[PDB]
RNA sequence: AGGUAAAUAAUCUAAAGGGAAACAGCCCAGAUUAAGAUAUAAAGUUCCUAAUAAAUAAUAAGUGAAAUAAAUAUUAAAAU
RNA sequence: AAUAUUUAAAAUCAAAUAUAUAUAUAUUUGUUAAUAGAUAAUAUACGGAUCUUAAUAAUAAGAAUUAUUUA
RNA sequence: AGAGUAGAUAUUGUAAGCUAUGUUUGCCACCUUCGACUCAACAUUUCCUCUUGGUUGUAAAAGCUAAGAAGGGUU
RNA sequence: AAGCUAAGUUGAUAAUAAAUAAAUAUUGAAUACAUAUUAAAUAUGAAGUUGUUUUAAUAAGAUAAUUAAUCUGAUAAUUUU
């Protein structure tokens, strides 16, 4: 009946012991990190405008960011994913947009075709929110702080002044064909080479920005906005994720 | 502490100690007399 | 210094077994021709080879350079020898007074087992 | 050698015990070893405390005038030798304190230099010359008590804890020679400068 | 005519264990002798040309024999090439980072020939710091050695 | 001084081959053409890399492991 | 145990070889170690890996360092 | 040696001794551009910042001297 | 006016934690004393180290769909975030 099998005794006369446990782990670096005890909304950065205190008289630019139909979409385990984090998902979207796979994958979740999707990594558990449900500015309160990602304005194949704020040469005595340039870029041989990371011309913006203890200034749910103090990286109709500060409480 | 090469203890009170694979030389009476082999 | 010579300062195990063979060598050598010419001798005398090989009383050389070989006190055998001749020679400008062997230009085929009395 | 030769008395209430660890672990040196096998322990009146250690060295225990000894498989070799004069002092160190208990007197000297108990006898607040609050929980085994607010009594069966506890406390601030002023543990000295 | 047969046994990669916790030798003797069996030199079959050599697990490599004070002392150096950025970790840092498996394999590495074939020869090792491992199963054996290994073990095993 | 000036010997010069990590000059040894069984040289024999097993001591410092760094200091060890 | 030198086979003793030979004479050989001192600029740099062993327990490892040797 | 109110070794340290460095001025002869601007990379023999030993010459405060330390900074 | 900009605005100098350096201790022999250990045990300790934080890269893993009247991409057009 038993199907034929052969072991060697140097592996079943092996004494069992438990591995130790490694840094470069999953588990080891989840306790390391430094992470928000509660989960994120997407948003859209709608625009800017001034705030003003009603109290003290003080004027702040604001910027807007619009909360529309994000929803926990679903979220992932330690046990399976190796980190707990809950995938929420932004807006409304056309089928015609959305890839078969991707329309599968929402009515599998039962949420709505969806503009963007995005993870929100927390420290336990109890942090995740039950999924299927409706995130609203409310969310917030009042006077918090968040850390706020988002991807900046993209500037371009920039030159060393701007990217790196480099003094370039002088404007007259004799300056020829080299106002706005890096000058030396190495050293005579020894190197014999341009080290890496060597600061030259390039492109930059339309890269990820961390802004962190960001205050939420208002939120109202009527006009489906939150209103958070300062500026937010991004051009108008960005993504902008936020969550609490991990610095600031 | 006179950390040098030469570690000779001064008075009677002074005591030569190896820790951390360097000859010290305390001392319980006098303070000046704390040295380190290099 | 900029030129190279990487030329250890002391010798190998194996390369010490190489010297002290070599050195056993040049003794077999001596006792073959001193060996040699005492048959010579016998057989002159009026013995068979035989004879003379088993001849109790063995003749010492004649010659002046060959006496001085089978003399230990001139020229020592690799037994007789101390560690450190076999393997350091006497070098006046070296610090220890003392240079090794394998130092010597052509020490493989050069002899040299005496080295001064206190140096 | 000298040391571990001196037999060690008991009295009927207290019992020196050796038995063999659940899980033996060994000491790797350069070119010597040590595996680290029995275990002793030491009851008493007023607590219980143990002694891991080599399996070279054993009791000799004599029903007769409450004598114990202890002694080593090899005294010629100098690692063991070390070791057998260490155990028995730690045997006798615990005999003494279970039976009748080890005692660390800290003498605060200074304008406003004090110690008090915060917690319940849990931690023992310091306050010697600091904006900031000083202090530090008591472990397992030591019990204080401060018959004076600039007189501390640290208590324990271990003499190795009590005396580390100790040193802790007055790490805080140790004695300064301009004026005797810090915390003296026990019968500690220190030579006075002139002003000047 | 000896060359002449089969020869597909003689070219069959076997699968060869090694209980760290059992075996005596230090690290290095260790990683020499499994450089080896890696390179396929044990084998009389064995041509500078061909691969040709057996796989290696290693298991229980917690328990691995390193002489004098190598494992708080013996440094593992790294370089990207932008200067000013040696990495150098202790033995027991790169333990702690990844395990004694990573350390026998960086050993086995240095021991094996530097060509083409390298990186394959030390793929073929396949190192575990526990006893638990997927290779269980296809470690070589025979027959004649069943009735050594107690019947619910072998069936424990053939189920994990 | 990898300096300079000559004395003696060798090699290079004009010398390929093995060793010395790599190497004009050091250690071996001189390519007429092959063959590859046997003796080998210097140098080697854990793996990279052709080839190894022992004995008695010492070191614990990775000292050292083919490029030996000094006076002096400390700690031992022998002998008187 | 203490004090103070020396680190030596010249003397001395022991061992071995050669001449008359159970002895004498002559010759040859045998007398410390570790650490600190220690040190710059592209990058660790014994050529590299790596090398100092461990009972339970292996048909099995235990310098791959230094010194004197053997097969 | 000698200064240091006294005490060579807190701090100082003649002349002579033993080393390291390859930062100066030379020597050799294998080998036939100073400064400014710009951007700097590296070292540590540390000037500032952090930790600490000594300081009859650390009462305090400023110091002096020494050990760890090249993360950040250094008109 | 938009845009772009700094003279402008907003935020950050990335914790907690772990093991350490010099240094400071506990018990304690070897060595009747002494000794923080170049012994066994037990503790403190830095703008440094590990990390943490941030960015870029990579893609283990995960959800879903699976020869298609509208599967997934590209070529094409209108464009700019
Ligand atoms: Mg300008
Ligand atoms: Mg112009
Ligand atoms: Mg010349
Ligand atoms: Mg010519
Ligand atoms: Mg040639
Ligand atoms: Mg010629
Ligand atoms: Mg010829
Ligand atoms: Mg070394
Ligand atoms: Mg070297
Ligand atoms: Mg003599
Ligand atoms: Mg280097
Ligand atoms: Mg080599
Ligand atoms: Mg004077
Ligand atoms: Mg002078
Ligand atoms: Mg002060
Ligand atoms: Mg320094
Ligand atoms: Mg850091
Ligand atoms: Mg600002
Ligand atoms: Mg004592
Ligand atoms: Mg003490
Ligand atoms: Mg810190
Ligand atoms: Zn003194």
């Amino acid at each position: 009946s038993t199907r034929p099998f052969l072991v060697a005794p140097s592996i079943a006369n092996s004494i069992t012991t438990e591995a130790p446990a490694i840094n470069h782990s999953p588990e080891l670096a989840n306790a390391r990190k430094w992470l928000p005890k509660r989960c994120g909304l997407i948003t859209r950065k709608k625009g800017m405008m001034p705030y003003f205190d009603k109290s003290t008289g003080e004027r702040s630019a604001a910027t807007i960011l619009e909360v529309n139909n994000v929803e926990v979409i679903m979220h992932r385990t330690s046990e399976v994913n190796g980190y707990f984090a809950c995938q929420v998902g932004y807006g409304s979207r056309h089928l015609s947009k959305v890839s078969r796979q991707m329309l599968g994958h929402f009515a599998s979740k039962v949420v709505n075709p969806k503009e963007h999707v995005a993870e929100f990594r927390v420290k336990d558990e109890k942090g995740l929110i039950p999924p299927g449900t409706l995130l609203k500015p409310s969310f917030f309160k009042e006077g918090q702080y968040v850390d706020v990602r988002s991807v900046s304005k993209g500037k371009g194949f920039t030159g060393v002044m701007k990217r790196y704020g480099f003094k370039g040469l002088r404007a007259s005595h004799g300056t020829s064909i080299m106002h706005r340039h890096g000058g030396s870029y190495g050293q005579n041989q020894d190197p014999g080479r341009v080290l890496p990371g060597r600061k030259m011309p390039g492109h930059m913006g339309n890269e990820h920005v961390t802004i962190q203890n960001v205050k939420v200034l208002k939120v109202d749910d009527e006009n489906n906005v939150i209103w958070v103090k300062g500026s937010v990286a991004g051009p108008k109709n960005s993504f902008v994720k936020i969550q609490d500060a991990i610095k600031k409480t | 502490f006179k950390v040098r090469t030469s570690v000779k203890k001064f008075c009677s009170d002074c005591y030569l100690v190896r820790r951390k694979g360097r000859v010290y030389i305390y001392c319980k009476s006098n303070k000046k007399h704390k040295q380190r082999q290099g | 210094g900029g030129l190279l010579w990487k030329i250890p300062w002391r010798m190998s195990t194996h390369q010490k077994t190489r010297q002290r063979e070599r050195l056993r060598n040049v003794d077999q050598v001596i006792k073959q021709l001193t060996l040699g010419l005492h048959v010579q001798r016998c057989q002159d005398k009026g013995l068979t080879y035989q004879e003379a090989m088993e001849s109790k009383k063995k003749y010492k050389p004649r010659s002046k350079s060959l006496r001085l070989l089978n003399k230990p006190s001139v020229f020592p055998k690799e037994n007789q020898m101390s560690s450190k001749d076999k393997y350091w020679t006497f070098d006046k400008k070296a610090v220890g007074y003392r240079k090794g062997i394998h130092k010597v230009p052509k020490w493989t085929k050069i002899s040299i087992r005496k080295a001064p009395k206190f140096f | 050698s000298q040391v571990g030769s001196l037999p060690l008395y008991i009295s009927p209430e207290v019992q020196v015990s050796i038995n063999a660890l659940s899980m033996p672990r060994i000491i790797r040196k350069g070119r010597t070893s040590m595996n680290i096998s029995q275990n002793i322990t030491v009851k008493g009146p007023k607590g219980e405390l143990s002694v891991e250690v080599p399996d070279f060295l054993h009791l000799d225990k004599d029903e007769k005038h409450g004598k114990i000894n202890v002694t080593v498989q090899n005294s010629e070799d100098k690692h063991q030798r070390s070791m057998w004069g260490t155990v028995r002092s730690l045997i006798n160190n615990h005999i003494i304190g279970v039976t009748e208990g080890h005692l660390a007197v800290l003498r605060f000297v200074g304008t406003g230099y004090r110690a008090q108990l915060e917690n319940d006898g849990k931690f023992v607040n310091v306050k010697v010359g600091a904006s900031i609050k000083q202090g530090l929980d008591v472990p397992e085994g030591i019990v204080v008590k401060t018959p004076a607010p600039t007189s501390l009594i640290i208590e324990g069966c271990n003499k190795q804890q009590v005396l580390l506890f100790a040193a802790k406390l007055r790490k805080f601030h140790p004695p300064e020679p301009y004026k005797g002023k810090g915390i003296y543990v026990n019968d500690e000295t220190i030579k006075l400068k002139d002003k000047k | 005519s000896q060359k002449i047969g089969h020869s597909g046994l003689a070219f069959a990669r076997l699968w060869h264990h090694v209980d760290v916790a059992r075996d005596k030798r230090t690290l290095g003797r260790l990683a020499s002798a499994i450089a080896i069996t890696l390179i396929g030199r044990h084998k009389p079959v064995y041509h500078p040309s061909q691969d040709c050599g057996d796989y290696v697990v290693v298991t229980n490599c917690q328990k691995i024999r390193v002489t004098g004070k190598k494992f708080e002392q013996k440094t593992y150096w790294s370089h990207s090439g932008r200067p000013g950025q040696l990495k150098l970790q202790t033995m027991n840092k790169v333990v702690a980072d990844k395990g004694f498996g990573e350390i026998l394999k960086k050993a086995v590495s240095g021991m094996l020939p530097k060509n083409k074939l390298r990186k394959q020869r030390l793929d073929r090792l396949k190192v575990f710091d526990g006893s638990e491992n997927p290779y269980k199963q296809n470690i070589t054996a025979f027959a004649h050695e069943q009735s050594s290994i107690p019947e619910p073990l072998k069936e424990s095993i053939f189920n994990q």
